[PDB]
RNA sequence: CAUGGUUGUCGUCAGCUCGUGUCGUGAGAUGUUGGGUUAAGUCCCGCAACGAGCGCAACCCUUAAGCUUAGUUGCCAUCAUUAAGUUGGGCACUCUAAGUUGACUGCCGGUGACAAACCGGAGGAAGGUGGGGAUGACGUCAAAUCAUCAUGCCCCUUAUGAUU
């Protein structure tokens, strides 16, 4: 079913991972639980001067923490999880069914 | 750190053919630009010519050669301004090592022939038989050094 | 009976087992003299099992994975000396004092920018 | 020295955002859409005490929070002024649903209002070393434990620019662990800009 | 055994003048034996319990005869003027009264109450200087 | 001995172009007798006061820079071909100190002074421990006589009467 | 070369200050010096100084060995119908990919006297700020940008702005 968890920070994937793990073994699951994907980074080298200088320069990145979460046990009380959305403020969730 | 103190040294790997520290020591500075293989290949390569013009294996032809290449006295220079400022200095046994490695080689690359198949074998004969020119070198150092004695 | 060690160096994990037999290897299902390319660095790479002298006892048949060839060898003979204190676990100082178990210390050093690569700081003309 | 800003150390290691939303694609264009209504929150508001905002967004429902040390002038008079600017915000972008603002304790001690209402203390242009000392007696009187600001340029009238800071109290710049937070204002005097940074610590 | 505050270590340099910053750490005293006993201590790091306990002794090195002392004096009694001349300039500046063992190579001057006794003797001390210390006992009651 | 020429806000001609070389370039030719290196001129102008001149010349160890604030572009070099020249006979005679005539070419008991005193044996052994000394001499207090209070190889003190 | 922002630079350079007290008619001094140690004004002794701040170490990130949780698109010793579907099972074991436990002169011996260090061991995978990154004190150079911006003053307005 794999639900797909990613996100930029990682104390908040971690918690939202486990919301979605608790809703469902309440209902009738057999959740294959968070697993990491690795992390998709991408870095970006900017240079510090307002004007003129290379040869000193930041590095900026961003990192997004990818899981999955999938369920073998489809009942309309696992689903009410996957309906009812909860933690919604930095991570987005590609629903699959 | 060159003024805390000394540099702690390290260890190398013996050859697995002669089980010999020296010959690794050789193929490191034949070592051309990282290529350890195409390097070690040649050397292989160029101790079984020695072989071939003499009947001794070749880890006691190597060992014999370097003595006549291995200096007893060089020159480091002391700032005394207008006085001679070149001390003889004898050489300790850790660069009495490396320096006879080095004319063995540099002088092997300026030979008529273009492998170092053979470029580097007949000096090493040369050097067997106390002769060629990085035999001749240590002489020039024995003509500079033993020359300006008066800094003992 | 298959004693199985891992081992890494270099960026080059490589893990081993150890079935008994002799010493025979069959790095990635294949000959050692026909993947390993010349031959030298396979004398040094058998000093592990060399101290505690179990030459004709143990086949390994490494899968490697990742790295180069002083980075897939020199990775199997810590590889097995991880799977040699589980075949001999009282020879451990025999192989700490020599060699093999220490680790894998050192890969490649960063490239810093401002900078040619790797700490060589690029050449300027105006001392 | 080059001093970089101390929250640009910390921007997750010991802080947090001011924007927490995410978007894989399109997300240049909806990032516009934050800067937008970070210039026109400050345009109409125009020191309402206003510290920083946050932006969150979430199916069609993006969220607007704002600190105000004033509160209620935003508001207005009984969620008066407060939907008067849902009536605009939600016309520079689609919805702008669920605009809401919270409150704050010790109206000066974020580093935000520390800078701006000594910044404006310099456009009637009256004795700026007591403006300096108005905000470092004042901190730990109020709670705080490390103080320290400047004015850079064209420094009491004259000519030539020069800086001039005051400082005590505990302000490890170098160390991760603390909540240093800086701001700059540009205060203007018609003689130029001067400029004003500010550091407070816990 | 007359209840009253010594000092063994060096004098510190101001703990009669300068003790608004000596009462400063006369308070810490107070209060880091304390922060031991109880919790707080567990969460430390192993080398930070290091400095706080390298300070803790260090503390009762130099002011651990003042470690209940939350006051000015009003005597001093002082074994030698040469040596302890720190302490004897900090007491005439306070019109504190000074009374202390003399002999050659002292100067009686800066002395209000004089004891002309020697001074590199163990019992020339100690047979002296503890009927001055049994002195104030006998004014208690 | 090239003159990388740059001026801030003012064209440059080519009388000054002359007037350079034989002064900046010239006067420090025969200084520096094995010479390879490079001057730079700045000319920067300021509409609010004067111009201004740089001359600044690098060498194998120690450069050369000068300026002045002068508006007369031929007579403020006459000032700065003056500052160079002192610099360079700092730079020669720091150098020139080379001519130094240099020519090539039992048992010791410390002794530990003490004056006698006298004590009683007690005072003795307190002074010896707060010395940490094995020997310790005093005359004796009441007998008169000199004595030395040691430590045996015991451990134990042992008392000698000289 | 009127400025705010913003960056090089000496330079990763180890310094720069303050409270209170003392000394000096005072400018000031001490603290910050002396003894020997360190990468370090880093610690330890000795001294009219006692403490405090900013730097330095550390906290941050990554790399080096492990554990626990969860094993797919990832990884197949043991089963084979290997075109290899790495497929069937899941093998989840190892590996890998991510959430955390641990290295500090903790621990010994020197003769080395206690004064911290240093020197040599063992203990872990790792050893002496482990390797590297980020972070750049007070300040110097009217250092570099009014062409990323922003604005004091000056100048331009059938153009010094426009459009091809």
């Amino acid at each position: 079913i794999r639900i797909r968890l990613k996100a930029y920070d990682h104390r908040v994937i971690d918690q939202s991972a486990e919301k979605i793990v608790e809703t469902a073994k309440r209902s009738g699951a057999d959740v294959s639980g968070p697993i990491p994907l690795p992390t998709e980074k991408s870095v970006y080298t900017i240079i510090r001067a307002v004007h003129k200088y290379k040869d000193s320069r930041e590095q900026f990145e961003q990192r997004t923490h990818k899981r999955l979460i999938d369920i073998v046990n489809p009942t309309p009380k696992t689903v009410d999880a996957l309906m009812g959305l909860n933690l919604p403020s930095g991570v987005d969730i590609e629903i699959k069914l | 750190m060159p003024r805390k103190g000394s540099v702690p040294k390290r260890d190398v790997l013996p050859d697995p053919i002669h089980n010999s520290k020296l010959v690794t020591k050789l193929i490191n500075k034949i070592m051309l630009d990282g290529k350890r293989g195409t390097a070690q290949r040649i050397l292989y390569s160029a101790f079984d010519l020695v072989e071939q013009r003499s009947g001794r294996d070749a880890l006691e032809v190597f060992e014999e050669a370097i003595n006549n290449i291995m200096p007893v006295l060089e020159v480091k220079a002391r700032r005394v301004g207008g006085s001679n400022y070149q001390v003889p200095v004898e050489v300790r046994p850790e660069r009495r090592t490396t320096l006879g490695l080095r004319w063995l080689v540099n002088y092997a690359r300026l030979r008529g022939e273009k492998t170092m198949e053979d470029r580097l074998a007949n000096e090493i004969l040369d050097a067997a038989n106390n002769t060629g020119g990085a035999v001749k070198k240590r002489e020039d150092t024995h003509k500079m050094a033993e020359a300006n004695k008066a800094f003992a | 009976v298959e004693y199985r060690g891992t081992g890494r160096r270099k960026n080059s994990v490589a893990r081993v087992r150890l079935v008994p037999g002799e010493g025979n290897i069959t790095v990635n299902n294949r000959d050692v003299r026909e993947y390993l390319p010349f031959e030298s660095l396979i004398l040094d790479l058998n000093q592990p099992f060399d101290v505690t002298e179990t030459k004709g006892n143990y086949d390994v048949l490494v899968n490697v994975h990742g790295g180069g060839f002083t980075g897939q060898a020199q990775a199997i003979r810590h590889g097995i000396a991880r799977a040699l204190l589980e075949a001999d676990p009282e020879y451990r100082g025999s192989l700490k004092r020599a060699g093999l178990l220490t680790r894998d210390p050192r890969m490649k050093e960063r490239k810093k920018p401002g900078l040619k690569a790797a700490r060589r700081s690029p050449q300027f003309s105006k001392r | 020295g080059q001093k970089i800003n101390p929250i640009g150390l910390r921007v997750g290691i010991i802080r947090d955002w001011e924007a927490k939303w995410y978007a894989e694609k399109d997300f240049a264009s909806l990032l516009h859409e934050d800067l937008k209504i970070r210039k026109f929150i400050d345009n109409e508001l125009k020191e309402a005490s206003v510290s920083h905002v946050e932006i969150e967004r979430a199916a069609n429902r993006i969220n607007i929070a704002i600190h105000t040390g004033k509160p209620g002038m935003v508001i207005g008079k009984g969620g008066s002024e407060i939907e008067k600017l849902r009536n605009k915000l939600n016309a520079l972008t689609d919805k702008k649903v669920h605009i809401n603002v919270i409150e704050i304790k010790k109206v000066d001690l974020d580093a935000r209002l520390v800078a701006e209402n000594i910044a404006r203390q310099l456009e009637n242009r009256a004795s700026f070393r007591r403006v300096q000392k108005q905000a470092i007696t004042r901190a730990m009187k109020l709670g705080a434990k490390g103080i320290k600001t400047q004015v850079s340029g064209r420094l009491g009238g004259a000519d030539i620019a020069r800086a001039e800071q005051y400082s005590e109290g505990t302000v490890p710049l170098h160390t991760l662990r603390a909540d240093i937070d800086y701001a700059h204002a540009e205060a203007d005097t018609t003689y130029g800009k001067l400029g004003v940074k500010v550091w407070i610590y816990r | 055994r007359a209840g009253q505050f010594y000092i063994n270590q060096r004098w510190l340099g101001g703990l009669l003048t300068n003790y608004k910053t000596i009462s400063k750490r006369i308070k810490r005293i107070s209060e880091i034996e304390k922060m031991e006993e109880d919790g707080l201590f567990e969460v430390l790091p192993k080398k930070e319990v290091v400095e706080l306990k390298k300070e803790y002794d260090r503390l009762i090195k130099f002011l651990g005869g003042i470690r209940d002392m939350k006051s000015m004096p009003q005597a001093l009694f002082v074994v030698d003027p040469r040596k302890e001349r720190n302490a004897i300039a900090e007491a005439r500046k306070l019109n504190i009264p000074i009374v202390g063992i003399v002999d050659t190579n002292c100067d009686p001057d800066e002395i209000d109450y004089v004891i002309p006794a020697n001074d590199d003797a163990i019992r020339a001390v100690k047979l002296l200087t503890a009927k001055m210390a049994d002195a104030i006992l006998e004014g208690q009651q | 001995i090239r003159f990388e020429i740059h001026g801030d806000n003012l064209t440059i001609t080519d009388a000054i172009r002359n007037y350079i070389e034989e002064k900046i370039g010239k006067l420090e030719r025969y200084f520096n007798d094995v010479p390879n290196a490079v001057a730079h001129v700045k000319v920067k102008t300021y509409s609010n006061s004067a111009t201004k001149i740089e001359v600044t010349i690098p060498l194998k160890n120690v450069t050369l820079r000068a300026e002045e604030r002068n508006d007369d572009l031929y007579a403020g070099i006459d000032l700065i071909n003056n500052k160079l020249e002192r610099q360079v006979r700092k730079y020669k005679t720091r150098i020139n100190r080379k001519s130094r005539d240099r020519g090539d070419q039992i048992e010791i008991i410390r002794s530990k002074e003490f004056s006698l005193k006298p004590m009683d044996s007690e005072e003795a052994v307190l002074q010896m421990n707060l010395l940490g000394h094995d020997f310790f001499v005093f005359t004796d207090r009441e007998t008169d006589g000199t004595s030395i209070v040691y430590r045996r190889k015991d451990g134990k003190y042992g008392l000698i009467q000289t």
